[PDB]
């Protein structure tokens, strides 16, 4: 502890993600909706928006 | 866990020891670094081995 | 106000003990990278202390 500011110790996580990949097994916090055909909406396929 | 002079290597297309030798992060990483420091959790007065 | 300049030359420049002596936090560079100082190489060093 009497060591200076620069060699201070450090808890480091690192995340990674990967996307694009496979059907999608961990996703984040969203309610689903009900689909509907034959006419253009505002889709959302697993953050897909268009 | 590292110290802070090597925070900065742990990123992308970036060398140094600890980026080069124990833990290289991709090139085409798509990801998040949390650090935060741990003075109070793992440091002793004794020293830490 | 009176700031010193050390004039570093006819010598090998290793920037790996750097870390070592001081701690510091982000070695912050302008012109180059810190990473790549061991591979190229200059005429002369000044340091400049204040
Ligand atoms: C700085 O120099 C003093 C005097 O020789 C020495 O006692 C000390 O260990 C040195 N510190 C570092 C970090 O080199």
């Amino acid at each position: 502890p009497t060591y200076g500011v620069g060699h201070q110790p450090y808890r480091v996580v690192v995340l990674s993600f990967e996307l694009l990949h496979a059907p999608a097994t961990v996703c984040g916090p969203k309610k689903s909706t009900n689909l509907v055909k034959n006419k253009c909406v505002n889709f959302n396929f697993n953050g897909l928006t268009g | 866990v590292i110290r802070g002079n090597e925070v900065s290597q742990i990123a992308p297309g970036q060398t140094g020891n600890i980026a080069d030798y124990n833990y290289k992060l991709p090139d085409d990483f798509t990801g998040c670094v949390i650090a935060w420091n741990s003075n109070k959790l793992d440091s002793k007065p004794s020293g830490n081995y | 106000y009176a700031w010193n300049r050390k004039r570093i030359s006819n010598c090998v420049a290793d920037y790996s003990v750097i870390y070592n002596f001081a701690p510091f936090f982000a070695f912050k560079c302008y012109g180059v990278s810190p990473t790549k100082l061991n591979d190229l190489c200059f005429t002369n060093v000044y340091a400049d202390s204040f």
